């Protein structure tokens, strides 16, 4: 479409172009991936996955279910 | 208006040559696996042996027309000729000339013969009634005018191939508008009724016959001329 | 000697099931036997999805995938009934009055299409 | 009841704020 | 068959516009829509029973 | 739009109007003795291919006489047999470019020589087939001017423009 | 980039689609119809009567006008019209011409 | 490019001037807009005037496909027979075996741990181990066509167990 | 990736709420609200059912936990919920809320409609839209609770017949569509009822190909009909297109490529899911006639919206407009640059194709191979529908090659058919006549002489 001037007041996006967008991009995307790590730390400890191959749960073991003693 | 000529790395007309095999254009070399630069190269078939064999082979001159006027052989003695089909007589007849081979072929040969029959009932029922069977049954390949029987001769194709004639009487017959036949004859006329003249479409009404004429069809102008056609 | 069988005649129990990770499909029908070898030769021979699917002899996996294979083609025959069934397509008649099974030649139509 | 699709003289009796 | 509707416009528009099931299920919503909303709940409903 | 059909005769006083230089001979025979002519009949073996095995209506032109008492013209075509005549009639004839030649074509006619006259392929719409002359050859400048010829007579918008689509 | 002062519209030459090349496509698709004798007698301040176009002429021209120049015309706008001049500008000032 | 173009006009969005009563009978029947205000549903088939209309050209033109669904199912049902389908016949004791079961010990019904003197009896989602209905008809259907193929499997292996007898029994005769 | 029923809702709410941002991304039009709107009150529709079959599983097992859910959903299986005046069982009442949330969204017959006025999404939306994710979350809901659906009666009974008509409607509907986005939507709400039917068969193995086929090959048939579209300036009707061949190369080839995959054309992924699709599909339903022809006249229609979009789009005549292709064409854009489309739309096309074909080959060899090397589907209903894979009967081959004989005569059909005068109207019937007799030889020759 053919471009047409916007509101210098109005916040909006249109055809909004930022000359620094390297910069803003470096310091926007390394800290969400810190963010995003610290996260991934914290829910690891909390991870659950099936015994691998060649391995199997014994029964009378902890990991095993267990049920009620009344 | 074309600015490739002031840039260096601009694309060329040399670089346009891979869609000569997509893209028709007028012929501008002459490849060294191109067809005319192996049949002019390989001295093999500069021998006389496959010039002769060439030369007395394939299609014959003798069947190509030599004219734009044409008299086929008359019908009968007293007859003068009115209208020929082309090439869609040919073109049915050979198609019709399948019933002939692959239908017994298809009796002998595959496994499901009833299998066969039951695919190609509602083959012919739902596409193939009114693509091209129907028109062939109606379709005139030939017309010629017997003057002694004020009658015309009509020359059709038939099931497996046949050629049959049939003689229809001048006075009976009718000029039948499409928009009187396109209503109850739409799926002929929409998938089937392209090769033949749908605004001139006669009848015998004694027999409710239906003459339809090739569009690419030869008219004589003497017979077409004629007292008794008018 | 019988397809279930596998090469070394030896049954599999229900750790080693769960340890080798026997998949469900495989566990319902009789084939564990010889299926389990050869998923733990295909385990010590890693290859890629395409060596499987273009190898006819699955390459190392030649025995073990002999014996399955055996043992996929009767389990399957059986729960088609592919062989009484194809005995019946090939000669209806003579099926019927050898009576190979009733329960099936008393409710077997062929079809119009194939050769009545 | 429907609104009536036909042009109507703007209103010059109604209630405003 | 040399007489067919299947291929006349209208039986294509039928079936181009989804066997009309979308304008059927559309009526039907504009029908429930004014007999509920308008005349049974604010007008009704809040007009007449508040 | 029909085909009607006229008798037509010879003027026995022809005027050439093309002539291929490199096709000057009887027939076939000569053609063979010319070794220019019997390569260029090489070159033409795969248009006689897309002739017959294509069904592509076309024929190559070696000579063309003109006889403008009865309007018709005396066209000597080459085929993979050798050289026969035929008599065209003048208002059947109409202009055809190149890529309206091979777009009639529904097959992918072979890469065609360098000798075939791309800019002049001529359309009988009566027997609806193309007719393509040669490169070299002679085309006499005062036979062309013949007034029969001119498009003032010639020029039909309908059938030169409306009647032969592709599609 | 926009100079970060305040720019107003810019309305310029107030045609979005040259004039002069509108009316020249204007008046050759004119003078293809059948019924305009003289194209050469054709100009922006002409009306369509005295170039021989009927209104069913007219309505004909105008459907192909609207094909060849991308856009459609209202039949208001189209009896609107009383020249050629009237007819490109139009055609001329729309947003959508092609 | 090769004109310079004004800017986007202000005729783009026209301005939309109210010649009618908003009708408080249409209220929020009508998508309200400054520029092109909507009714709220759209009607690209009013070539059909009415719902009922609608439906009855519907159900004249579907006949059609009715007709050609029925010519499919013929063709399909004079030339193929029922395929040997149902559940694995190797593994009965799964999910077979499990339904049965479950509707077999009843544990749903039993005594509280604690003696509250409550079962699962006193609930509104409550155990009812003597229903019979629901998905036990395919239970039953899948159960019934495991064991016919079983039976099919064991009437073939008798046969072929008969035809190798009577061979024996052939060749031996003679001598 | 819910791992709870709530992770499950805040999904469901999350996909419904971003469609309709999606969808209303003109925000600025009405016309686009409504259509958004429409789309919002169906998925606010399946967030009901969803709620109130979550809040019935919490009420019954004081669980939210998936896997323990499908673990121990067996034991309620004996047990019913008195509703009002009805004893409804406890299963059949939670697979119908289940069943009536996955069919709003992933959009079967009746609740379809907001799927083809969705199209006022931007072609990237759409193709997000309708080849996987929000018409795939129903074929979730399944595939997650498969447990749940092998024990009732009413999956048993709505799942075959409501996605067999869903798939016959949707084919042919499409196969009737001049919008390209319109054929596409259509064509997803078949594939949406054959990924129920396939459900239905009891096999999961062959859900999950189809819907990756399905939506790799309708997601890069968006795209390149998306590409067209833009090439047209807005309009996405083929009836104002033809001869964008040379305009839209790479579209065209890359478009002839996914659509044959994706109508499940023969010898092509398509047809492999398809004949999968019909290896499995039960034949003990009460309405099977119906299901069965329903199942065949929307397989078999494919060919037909293909072969239109494609031909239509491409190869017609020029019924566009004369600003499209000028402007287009002018001598002084010729250059090496010169495109229609964005080289890197090209390259996102093709590698989106090399991707989907190793993956899909990948999970044919996973699961269709002899060797079956396929995960734990945590399912343990496991019927003998593999066995006419592996080892099928005459019967099924015959039936199977009626379906392909049936597709061969729709392919002569189209291709054949002269629905317009022509100069080539007689060549075109000499060429099926010698095609004919040349197939009648080849299949002669090919099987008795050598
Ligand atoms: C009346 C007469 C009746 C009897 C008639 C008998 C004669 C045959 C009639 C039918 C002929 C026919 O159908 O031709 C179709 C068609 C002829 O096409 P065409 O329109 O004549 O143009 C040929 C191309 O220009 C060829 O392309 P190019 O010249 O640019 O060179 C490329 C060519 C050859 O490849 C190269 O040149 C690459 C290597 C270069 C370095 C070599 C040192 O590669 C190919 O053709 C690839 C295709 C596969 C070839 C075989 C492998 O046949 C072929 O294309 C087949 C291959 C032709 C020869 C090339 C390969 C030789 C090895
Ligand atoms: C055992 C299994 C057997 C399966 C057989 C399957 C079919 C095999 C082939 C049958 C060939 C014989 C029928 C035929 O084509 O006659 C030509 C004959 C030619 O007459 P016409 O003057 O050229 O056409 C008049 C118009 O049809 C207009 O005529 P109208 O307005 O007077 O009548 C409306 C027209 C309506 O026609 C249709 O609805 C035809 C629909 C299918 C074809 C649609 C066109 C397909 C090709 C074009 C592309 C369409 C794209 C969309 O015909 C009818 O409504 C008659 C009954 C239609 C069939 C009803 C259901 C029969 C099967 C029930 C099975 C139940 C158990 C399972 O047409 C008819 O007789 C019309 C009906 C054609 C189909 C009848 C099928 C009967 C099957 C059972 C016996
Ligand atoms: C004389 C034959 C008469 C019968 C054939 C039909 C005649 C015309 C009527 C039907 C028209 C029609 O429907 O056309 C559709 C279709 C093409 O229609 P179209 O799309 O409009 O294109 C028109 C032109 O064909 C345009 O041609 P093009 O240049 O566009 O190329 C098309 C065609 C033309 O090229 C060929 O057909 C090549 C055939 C081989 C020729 C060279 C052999 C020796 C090579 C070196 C030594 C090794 O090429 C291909 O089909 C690709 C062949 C690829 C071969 C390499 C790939 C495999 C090996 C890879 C490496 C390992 O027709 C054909 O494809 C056949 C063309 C005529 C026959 C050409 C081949 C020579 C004769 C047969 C040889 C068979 C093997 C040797 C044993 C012979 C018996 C002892
Ligand atoms: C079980 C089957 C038992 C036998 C049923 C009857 C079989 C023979 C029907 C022959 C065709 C009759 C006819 O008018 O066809 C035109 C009809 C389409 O008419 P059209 O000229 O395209 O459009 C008419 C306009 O829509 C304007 O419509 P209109 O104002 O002319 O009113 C007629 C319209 C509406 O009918 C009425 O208004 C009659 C009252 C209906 C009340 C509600 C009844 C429930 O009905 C139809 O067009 C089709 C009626 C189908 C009756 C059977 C339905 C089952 O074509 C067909 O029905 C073709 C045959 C399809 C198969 C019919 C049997 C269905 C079951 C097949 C598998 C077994
Ligand atoms: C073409 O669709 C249609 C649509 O598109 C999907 C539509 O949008 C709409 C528009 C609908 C609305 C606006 C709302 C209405 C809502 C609906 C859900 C309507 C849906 C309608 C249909 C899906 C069409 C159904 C109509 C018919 C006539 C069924 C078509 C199938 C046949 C005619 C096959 C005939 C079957 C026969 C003869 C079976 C005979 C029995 C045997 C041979 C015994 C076999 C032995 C067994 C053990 C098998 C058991 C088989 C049984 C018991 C038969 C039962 C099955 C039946 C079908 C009766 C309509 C009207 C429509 O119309
Ligand atoms: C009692 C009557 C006996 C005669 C009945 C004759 C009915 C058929 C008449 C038409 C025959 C011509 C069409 C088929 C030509 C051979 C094609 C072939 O190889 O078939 C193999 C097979 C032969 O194999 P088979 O029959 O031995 O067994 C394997 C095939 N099944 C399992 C499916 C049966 O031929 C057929 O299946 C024939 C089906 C014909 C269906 C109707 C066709 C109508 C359209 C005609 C044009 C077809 C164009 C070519 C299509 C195929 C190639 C792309
Ligand atoms: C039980 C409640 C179910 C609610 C969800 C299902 C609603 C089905 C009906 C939808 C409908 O009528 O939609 C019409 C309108 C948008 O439709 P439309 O104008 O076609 O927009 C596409 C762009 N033109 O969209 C709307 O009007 C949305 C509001 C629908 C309100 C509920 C209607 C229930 C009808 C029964
Ligand atoms: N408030 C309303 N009440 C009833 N009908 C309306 C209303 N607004 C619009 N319509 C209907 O919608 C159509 C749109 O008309 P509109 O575009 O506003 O007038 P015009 O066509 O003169 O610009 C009208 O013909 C009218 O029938």
């Amino acid at each position: 479409f053919q471009k047409y001037p916007i509101p210098r007041y109005l916040h909006v996006g249109q055809w909004i172009v930022n000359k620094n967008w390297k910069w803003n991009t470096f310091h926007m995307f390394f800290p969400t991936a810190i963010l995003c790590f610290m996260v991934w730390r914290n829910s690891m400890i909390s991870t659950a996955k099936p015994p691998n191959y060649g391995e199997y749960v014994d029964p009378q073991s902890p990991v095993a279910p267990k049920a009620i003693k009344y | 208006g074309d600015i490739r000529h002031k840039f260096s790395n601009e694309i060329t007309d040399d670089d346009y040559d891979y869609q000569r095999a997509m893209h028709v254009k007028p012929p501008k070399e002459e490849s060294l696996f191109q067809l005319t630069n192996i049949l002019s190269s390989v001295p093999v078939f500069k021998t006389r042996f496959f010039l002769d064999f060439i030369a007395r082979n394939l299609d014959t001159n003798s069947a190509v027309s030599t004219s734009d006027f044409v008299a086929p052989p008359r019908v009968h003695e007293n007859s003068f000729f009115v209208y020929h089909s082309r090439e869609l007589g040919n073109v049915i007849r050979k198609y019709r000339s399948l019933e002939s081979i692959v239908l017994p072929g298809a009796l002998l040969t595959f496994t499901y013969p009833l299998f066969a029959a039951f695919v190609a009932i509602p083959s012919y029922y739902f596409m193939f009634n009114a693509k091209i069977y129907e028109m062939s049954r109606r379709f005139v390949v030939r017309m010629d005018v017997l003057p002694h029987l004020e009658m015309i001769s009509v020359q059709r194709i038939g099931a497996f191939g046949i050629l049959y004639t049939k003689l229809h009487r001048i006075q009976d017959l009718e000029y039948v508008p499409f928009d009187q036949v396109k209503e109850q004859e739409n799926y002929l006329w929409a998938i089937g009724g392209h090769g033949v003249d749908n605004q001139l479409i006669f009848k015998d009404r004694s027999t409710g016959e239906f003459f339809y004429f090739e569009r690419q069809g030869v008219w004589d102008a003497k017979g077409l001329n004629h007292p008794l056609l008018n | 000697g019988a397809w279930n069988e596998n090469q070394q005649h030896y049954k599999y129990s229900k750790e080693e099931i769960e340890a080798y990770q026997v998949p469900m499909r495989i566990k319902a029908g009789p084939c564990v036997d010889t299926y389990i070898p050869l998923k733990k030769c295909f385990q010590e021979n890693p290859t890629s999805f395409a060596a499987k699917m273009l190898d006819g002899r699955k390459g190392k996996c030649a025995k073990e995938f002999k014996y399955y294979n055996t043992c996929l083609n009767h389990w399957q025959t059986y729960e088609n009934n592919s062989h009484v069934t194809n005995a019946y397509w090939a000669d209806t008649s003579k099926a019927n009055a050898d009576g190979i099974s009733n329960t099936y030649g008393g409710s077997f139509r062929k079809g119009l299409a194939w050769l009545n | 009841y429907m609104g009536n699709p036909a042009v109507q003289s703007p209103p010059k009796e109604f209630f405003n704020y | 068959m040399l007489k067919n509707k299947l291929i006349k416009f209208k039986f294509f528009r039928f079936v181009q516009s989804g066997f009309y099931v979308d304008f059927i299920f559309k009526k039907f919503s504009e029908m429930f829509i004014r007999n509920i909303f308008i005349y049974s709940s604010i007008f009704f409903g809040e007009k007449f029973m508040i | 739009y029909y085909n009607i059909m006229r008798q037509v005769s010879l003027d026995s006083n022809p005027i050439v109007l093309y002539q291929s230089s490199t096709f000057t001979g009887n027939g076939l025979q000569e053609f063979y003795e010319n070794a220019d002519a019997l390569t260029k009949y090489l070159k033409l073996v795969p248009f006689f291919l897309e002739k017959n095995l294509y069904d592509h209506p076309k024929q190559f032109v070696i000579k063309m006489e003109f006889h403008p008492q009865n309007k018709v013209l005396s066209l000597d075509c080459l085929t993979h047999q050798g050289v026969l005549k035929k008599t065209v009639n003048l208002e059947n004839l109409i202009p055809v470019p190149y890529e309206d030649y091979v777009q009639f074509c529904r097959r992918k006619l072979f890469n065609a020589p360098l000798f075939l006259d791309t800019e002049m392929i001529y359309f009988n719409t009566f027997q609806n087939e193309f007719y393509v002359f040669d490169k070299n050859a002679k085309w006499n400048e005062e036979g062309i001017n013949h007034p029969e010829l001119d498009i003032s007579k010639l020029y039909n918008e309908k059938a030169w423009f409306d009647s032969l689509r592709i599609i | 980039y926009a100079p970060q002062k305040v720019v107003l519209r810019n309305e310029k030459s107030g045609y979005y689609a040259n004039p002069d090349d509108v009316a020249r496509r204007l008046i050759r698709l004119i003078s293809l119809h059948d019924k305009v004798q003289n194209p050469s007698a054709i100009t922006l301040k002409s009306t369509w009567s005295e170039i021989g176009v009927d209104p069913l002429s007219y309505v004909e021209i105008m459907l192909e006008a609207e094909n060849e120049f991308y856009i459609e015309l209202a039949d208001e706008d189209l009896e609107r019209f009383r020249t050629v001049e009237d007819a490109v500008e139009f055609i001329a000032r729309n947003f959508f011409t092609n | 490019h090769g004109w310079d173009r004004p800017d986007v006009p202000l005729s783009f969005n026209p301005l939309y001037v109210h010649k009618r009563e908003l009708s408080i009978f249409d209220t929020n029947m009508w998508m309200y807009d400054q520029v092109y205000p909507e009714y709220v549903i759209s009607y690209n088939e009013i070539h059909l005037v009415d719902q009922w209309k609608g439906l009855k050209e519907s159900f004249s033109q579907s006949a059609y496909w009715w007709a050609m669904m029925a010519m499919v199912f013929g063709f399909y049902f004079i030339n193929t027979t029922p395929r040997q389908l149902g559940i694995d016949t190797n593994d009965l004791k799964g999910f077979l075996g499990e339904y049965y079961g479950q509707y077999k010990k009843r544990s749903g019904i039993r005594s509280n741990f604690l003696g509250l003197d409550v079962t699962g009896e006193n609930s509104i989602i409550q155990p009812n181990y003597d229903r019979k209905n629901g998905i036990r008809d395919v239970i039953d259907s899948l159960n019934a066509d495991a064991g016919k193929r079983k039976l099919i499997n064991l009437e073939a292996k008798n046969f072929i167990e008969r035809v190798e007898k009577e061979c024996e029994q052939r060749i031996l005769k003679k001598g | 990736s819910s791992g709870n029923f709530i992770v499950l809702f805040l999904g469901w709410e999350l996909i419904g709420l971003t469609s309709f941002f999606l969808i209303n991304f003109w925000s600025t039009r009405v016309g686009t609200l409504k259509a958004a709107f429409k789309a919002f009150s169906f998925n606010k529709l399946s967030d009901l059912f969803l709620f109130f079959a979550i809040l019935i599983i919490f009420s019954t097992t004081y669980n939210l936990d998936i896997l323990s859910f499908n673990n121990q959903i067996y034991l309620y299986e004996s047990y019913n919920i008195d509703m009002f005046y009805w004893s409804i069982n406890l299963i059949e009442i939670i697979s119908f809320f289940f069943i009536s949330c996955a069919f709003i969204k992933s959009a079967q017959f009746g609740a379809h409609i907001w799927l083809p006025d969705s199209m006022e999404a931007p072609v990237p939306a759409s193709a997000l839209i309708h080849s996987a994710t929000l018409v795939s979350a129903g074929i979730y809901l399944l595939l997650r609770l498969s447990p749940l659906f092998e024990l009732s009666k009413y999956a048993y009974f709505i799942l075959p017949l409501i996605g067999s008509v869903t798939a016959f409607y949707g084919g042919l509907v499409s196969a009737f569509q001049s919008d390209t986005k319109k054929t596409l939507a259509y064509s997803t709400i078949s594939h949406c009822g054959f990924l129920m039917v396939s459900y239905s068969t009891g096999v999961l193995e062959f859900v999950i190909l189809y819907l990756y086929v399905h939506g790799f090959f309708k997601a890069a048939t968006f795209l390149c009909v998306g590409n067209v579209n833009r090439f047209n300036r807005n309009i996405q009707d083929f009836k104002r297109m033809g001869g964008f061949y040379k305009y839209l190369p790479f579209e065209c080839l890359a478009s002839f490529v996914c659509m044959i995959n994706l109508s499940g054309l023969p010898l092509t992924l398509g047809f492999y899911i398809k004949h999968l699709l019909f290896i499995g599909l039960v034949e003990s339903y009460t309405l099977y006639p119906l299901i069965f022809s329903s199942l065949i006249l929307g397989a078999i229609a494919g060919v037909f919206y293909s072969y239109r979009l494609f031909y239509s789009i491409f190869f017609d005549t020029k019924k566009g407009k004369k600003a499209i292709y000028l402007q287009a064409s002018r001598i002084i854009l010729n250059s090496k640059f010169y495109s229609n489309t964005s080289l890197a739309s090209n390259l996102s096309i093709t590698f989106l194709v090399l991707i989907s074909y190793t993956v899909i080959l990948y999970l044919y060899c996973t699961t269709l191979n002899n060797y079956y090397s396929l995960s734990d589907l945590k399912s343990i209903y496991i019927n003998n529908a593999y066995s006419y894979f592996y080892k099928p009967d005459y019967n099924f081959l015959n039936a199977v090659s009626i379906l392909n004989w049936f597709v061969i005569i729709l392919l002569i059909s189209v291709i054949y058919l002269n629905w317009r005068w022509s100069y080539y109207y007689t060549k075109s019937i000499d060429s099926l006549s010698k095609f004919i007799l040349f197939s009648f030889f080849f299949f002669i020759f090919s099987k008795y002489i050598l």
